[PDB]
């Protein structure tokens, strides 16, 4: 499914 | 007023301070972009925004490293969203995706 | 028990085929507000027994009935006299308020 991360 | 929406997808924008802070919210069931008071926003949505988070899709991963703090353990991930891969924590990536990283070697 | 956990199975043979009124309750575990009214629905429960019928329904494990009726925020109360809504009420809200609410869409039928 979905997965997070730092604004990049 | 106080209730919580519950169809809210992932937080885009904020634009107030305090308790009286405003989230523009994309829903489940519309998909229409309209700003909301963050009372009415379910505390897991909004804790990961406020912790420079975001949601995505991760390809698999391809990298694997220990952390600068020399304690935690990061992975390195290809994202479906994006062409750049990023190092993520362990808990921040999926779980069965680290499993297919076994078979690599 | 006194209240009524509901299914989307069940939820057409429960409500809709029921006589009476009947309350019921979109709530999640998740959700703060959703607890908040949860101590008053209890004593409601038993204050307005054989006079009304006290149902929940968790949208997590339902997610099909809720947005049937356009269900954007919870909690969300609706009100079935017969087969069909009465009345609806959004947020949470005290006791009184609820009893208030509760009164006057018995009385007048
Ligand atoms: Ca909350």
């Amino acid at each position: 499914k979905r997965s997070k991360r730092k604004r990049t | 007023q106080v209730f919580e929406y519950a169809e809210v997808d992932e937080i885009v924008e904020k634009r107030g301070k305090g308790k009286d802070v405003e989230y523009l919210v994309r829903w489940k069931d519309g998909g229409d972009c309209e700003w909301v008071k963050g009372v009415h926003v379910a505390e897991d949505v909004a804790k990961d925004y406020e912790d420079g988070l975001e949601y995505a899709v991760a390809e698999s991963v391809i990298g694997k490293r220990v952390g600068d703090d020399g304690k935690t353990i990061e992975y390195l991930v290809k994202w479906t969203d994006m062409s750049d891969a990023t190092w993520e924590p362990q808990d921040n990536v999926d779980s069965t995706l680290v499993l297919l990283y076994q078979q690599q070697q | 028990d006194k209240i009524i956990h509901l299914t989307d199975d069940s939820f057409d043979t429960d409500v809709l085929k029921a006589d009476g009124a009947i309350l019921v309750d979109f709530w999640a575990e998740w959700c703060g507000p959703c607890k908040m009214i949860a101590p008053i629905l209890d004593e409601i429960a038993d204050e307005y027994q054989g006079k009304l019928t006290v149902a929940k329904l968790n949208i997590d494990q339902n997610p099909g009935t809720a947005p049937k009726y356009g269900i954007r925020g919870i909690p969300t109360l609706l009100l079935f006299k017969n087969g069909e809504v009465a009345a609806t009420k959004v947020g949470a809200l005290s006791k009184g308020q609820l009893k208030e609410f509760l009164d006057a869409n018995l009385a007048g039928s």
